[PDB]
């Protein structure tokens, strides 16, 4: 019960994301009743999740999360309803969560986030059809593109390159960007509405997406192998940390899949009973992973390496 | 004062965010009534099974907010014509179970979204819905002037956008509305809330909009510019759709996050208050016929039926009009007595059809001003209107006023006129049988006899406008013919419409008639060039009529008197709507028809398209002799 911590958290629990020493952090949304908001928590205990009484600190947001990430050890960025990205930041002695800024830049729900290579830039994606690059020291948007005809799904940063990220949206684009070209955005090559994105860790021109039939598919930059994984939308695509990583998959059907380098399955956990919405390896035990879900549950899954 | 209202995609706490959107100054709200990312499953297990609540309790708002200061949207997940099948079941139950929320709530409107070509089984559903109880909900269908796609920034190196024009598919969007309220069957509860975007299309995509049930009109304050005062403003042409938009008397709406944050938000709502104020103030005729607007009425038939003291009062408080009428005398006195004449030739002036007598004094201060003798005779058949002229007869005018109660058409005149004076002319002109009257009294005018009016001419043009077609749609009676309210004109203010070319003439007639083969029956052919693309709905009448030489009384728009209050325009309408490409020729034909009974019109369309012959043999309208 750290303070000015929220005595009770919001249902649909939205991100959980490791950091380096093993703490774990929380992004939650309040997607019904009366009172529509968010909170963030910070569980250096991964197995007292989601249990507010034993967590290392919390906070409450004015909207609710529909993204978050690291920046670095200590910042939170987050993807608010608001139209707003946000930036928090733990105390010197981590029981405190602060806000550092909030600025409302997006017409409509933000619903992607992601940091690129050098950590001081970030790039947002959102329901107003536009896409930010901002500058996480002068707290100001650098670029504001347009380049998709629909909300956009997912933005992922590339792994090393400062400069490159991936897009997908719902006009059915997947959109390869790089800002040092005078146009910086390039389609990818009828198919399915294209609904989460992966850099591969160990293969700078590598990326896997899933589209919102259940199809995961593994995609190099130039000249296809996928494989259909679960019955409805691919929410989230992780790679584990091993040297050959794993590739664990989340989706609408309620359930958790793990693949190898082929996309054939290695493990299948429906212990949820709602959505699965995040999935996070444990950098401490690589054989661990862990899920969180619409139903507050904070799943440990032993992932058979 | 503007209606303007406030979209929001993001309401944390409702009694909060009202609160602070009313301070701001907007009359109501536009908010989800379910959490937008609030993903529902309706078929699979587990996730059919999630516990509620599934959204807000309605007993956060009073029972009067719910219908006076919300409006609900649509979730953006809802894609009813997605290919994937999964994703329409949960989509189709999604959408009846927040529009079937929406009706809970008694919400007066409900925002669903135009962003792509096929919305084919969202029109299912929402006609589904229509026809689901009786309800007066309004359905603001949110489409944007320029699609998404067209106005995306030109920065995908391998895909750019395309520079050369595309006349037809700058268009795209209307064809996406037009095509969804056709599958929805005209519905009268379903409007359209056009949404504006940066940059402004060609005029002829803006001009597409015209007729359209525009009710909302969505401004994001992305296309806001800035002045030197860091205050949110627009350009000069949005400035001029707002205005337009203004005439609609459309319901504004702000959209997107505070862009000038030294401001407060209540700039942008104050500069639409602003444009407002700044516009010239109801001139006299808008002062007059605003509340009329689009009001269909039955043209009045004053042979066949006795009018209303009310009705006459109408008619004498347009003095523009009758003082043409006495400038008309006026001059014709001049002509018909010389100077050496004045005192021993009086004129015999004879008003046919005097009503409660406003041509009578219009005649007897044109006798003055001209300084010439007159004898006049003031005909009636309206008895009750009688009344009102015999006691000005008794109280003013004196012995030199004859009021005469009688049809012109039988009444045995003492002696011949020198001038006949008239106002037997409707919207369409000759549509109140003013010929037919005029040449049954046509015998006790002398052999140089002047009528006034000498001639008139009726014009005619064809328009587009979907909201009139419904106003006529909805004109359906019991016991008649279900299409009979197709086959008969209104004179109704045009306001919600576009014209699609200019009015020609149709019919016109000379008085006094000297032809000895006299025949008021008529067939005339019209071709109307159409430079745009549109629908059309019917075809809006005028006139213009001769009083005497140059002094005339007219409603032809590019001729029209100017300060005259009197006479709207008549409408014809067609029973089905017929598409006209650009350059294409609307052909029109038009027949005045008669027996000794009755006068009617009929009327057909063929070119580029045939319709069917309307009102044959007067079956839904006649006008009676
Ligand atoms: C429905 N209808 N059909 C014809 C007329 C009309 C109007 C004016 C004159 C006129 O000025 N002179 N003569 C005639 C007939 N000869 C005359 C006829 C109307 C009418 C009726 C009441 C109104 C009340 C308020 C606003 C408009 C009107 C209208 C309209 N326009
Ligand atoms: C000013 S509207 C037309 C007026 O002319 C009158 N009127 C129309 N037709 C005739 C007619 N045939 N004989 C006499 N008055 C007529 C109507 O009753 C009304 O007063």
């Amino acid at each position: 019960l750290p303070p000015n911590a929220p005595a009770c958290m919001e249902r649909q629990l939205e991100a959980a994301r490791y950091r380096s020493d093993g703490a774990l952090l929380l992004g939650a949304s309040s997607l019904s009743g009366r009172c529509w908001a968010g909170s963030l928590w910070l569980f250096k205990d991964p197995c007292a999740a989601p249990n507010e009484g034993f967590c290392s600190a919390g906070v409450q947001t004015e909207a609710g999360v529909a993204d978050l990430t690291w920046v670095g050890e200590r910042g939170i960025l987050v993807a608010s309803d608001s139209g707003a990205v946000e930036l928090w930041e733990l105390d010197e002695n981590e029981t405190l969560i602060v806000s550092k800024f909030c600025k409302y830049e997006h017409d409509d729900i933000v619903s992607t986030v992601s940091v690129l290579s050098s950590g001081t830039q970030a790039v947002s994606g959102s329901k107003d059809i536009c896409i930010k690059v901002w500058d996480l020291a002068q707290q100001v948007v650098l670029s504001s593109y347009r380049a998709h005809a629909a909300q956009v799904t997912c933005v992922a940063a590339s792994p090393h390159k400062d400069s490159v990220f991936l897009s997908c949206s719902e006009d059915n684009r997947i959109l390869l960007w790089d800002t040092r070209c005078p146009k910086p955005a390039s389609q990818i090559g009828p198919g399915y509405l294209p609904t989460s994105l992966a850099w591969h860790p160990q293969q700078s021109e590598v990326f896997v997406f899933g589209d919102e039939n259940g199809t995961v598919s593994l995609v190099d930059t130039k000249s296809v192998l996928s494989s259909a994984v679960h019955s409805q939308c691919v929410t989230g695509l992780v790679f584990s940390p091993h040297s050959v990583p794993f590739l664990a998959s989340l989706s609408e059907d309620c359930s958790l899949a793990v693949l190898d380098s082929s996309l054939s399955e290695l493990f299948r956990s429906q212990a949820h009973r709602d959505f699965v919405r995040d999935a996070t390896w444990s950098p401490l035990n690589h054989s661990l992973l862990t899920t969180v879900g619409w139903d507050h549950q904070v799943v440990h899954h032993v992932v058979p390496t | 004062r503007v209606s303007s209202g406030r979209d929001l995609n993001c309401v944390p706490e409702i009694a909060d965010t009202l609160g602070a959107v009313a301070k701001q100054g907007f009359d109501f709200l536009c908010m989800p009534v379910f959490h937008p990312r609030f993903k529902r499953e309706f078929i699979q297990e587990p996730a059919k099974n999630r516990p509620g609540p599934q959204t807000r309790s309605d007993l956060l708002l009073s029972g009067r907010d719910w219908n006076t200061l919300i409006v609900g949207k649509l979730s953006p997940w809802i894609r009813p014509d997605s290919k994937v099948e999964k994703i329409r079941r949960n989509s189709e139950a999604a959408m009846l179970q927040e529009l079937n929320f929406g009706a809970y709530l008694g919400l007066p409107a409900f925002l669903l979204p135009l962003n792509q070509e096929d919305n084919t089984n969202l029109a299912r559903v929402l006609t589904n819905h229509i026809h689901t109880g009786h309800h007066s909900s309004m359905f603001w269908m949110r489409v944007p002037l320029v699609a998404p796609e067209d106005l995306r920034d030109d920065i995908i190196e391998n895909a750019p956008t395309t520079h050369t024009e595309e006349y037809s598919g700058e268009e795209k969007t209307w064809m996406w509305w037009h095509n969804f309220r056709t599958l929805c069957d005209y519905s009268k509860r379903i409007a359209v809330a056009l949404e504006i975007g940066a940059d402004l299309p060609s005029n002829h995509v803006i001009d597409r909009w015209l007729g359209e049930p525009i009710k909302a009109a969505i401004l994001p304050t992305s296309i806001f510019l800035t002045n030197k005062k860091g205050f949110p403003v627009l350009s000069k042409m949005h400035q001029r759709l707002i205005f337009r938009l203004l005439k609609l008397e459309v319901q504004f709406i702000i959209t997107g996050t505070n862009h000038h944050s030294e401001k407060e938000f209540c700039s942008y709502l104050q500069y639409l208050e602003y444009l407002s104020q700044n516009r010239p103030p109801p001139n006299a005729y808008e002062l007059f016929a605003k509340g009329y607007e689009d009001y269909l009425q039955s043209p009045l038939q004053p042979l066949m039926d006795n009018l209303e003291s009310q009705t006459y009062e109408v008619f004498e408080k347009d003095p523009i009009k009758y003082s043409q009428y006495q400038q008309a005398i006026y001059k014709c006195l001049l002509d018909r007595v010389p100077e050496e004449e004045k005192d021993t030739n009086v004129q015999v002036l004879m008003v046919l059809g005097a009503g409660r007598g406003p041509l009578v004094n219009a005649s007897l201060r044109a006798a003055k001003q001209a300084d010439r003798r007159i004898k006049l005779y003031a005909v009636e058949k309206n008895p009750n209107a009688v009344v009102t002229l015999e006691n000005w007869q008794f109280e003013e005018w004196g012995s030199q006023v004859t009021v005469v109660s009688s049809d012109m058409r039988e009444w045995v005149a003492p002696e011949k006129a020198d001038i006949i004076v008239s106002e037997l002319l409707g919207s369409f002109a000759d549509n109140e049988l003013s010929p037919e009257c005029l040449d049954g009294a046509q015998h006790f005018l002398k052999d140089d006899g002047v009528s006034i009016p000498g001639e008139y001419t009726s014009f005619l043009a064809p328009i587009s406008s979907s909201k009139l077609y419904n106003e006529v749609r909805a004109c359906r009676e019991k016991d008649r013919d279900p299409e009979a309210q197709f086959e008969m004109p209104y004179v109704v203010r045009l306001h919600n419409f576009h014209q699609l070319s200019a009015p020609q003439p149709c019919f016109t007639f000379s008085h006094p008639n000297r032809d000895p083969m006299i025949d008021n029956n008529r067939y005339c052919t019209l071709e109307f060039p159409v430079e745009v693309n549109t629908v059309l709905h019917g075809f809006a009448g005028y006139f213009e009529t001769v009083l005497y030489q140059d002094i005339t009384l007219s409603i032809r728009p590019e001729t029209h008197s100017p300060g005259m209050f009197s006479w709207f325009p008549i409408l014809f309408p067609i029973k089905q709507p017929i598409t006209v490409r650009e350059g294409q020729t609307i052909c029109v034909r038009f027949w005045r028809c008669s027996n000794s009974k009755k006068v009617w019109y009929e009327w057909a369309v063929t070119a580029p398209v045939c319709s069917a012959i309307h009102n044959p043999t007067g079956r839904s309208y006649t006008i009676g002799l």
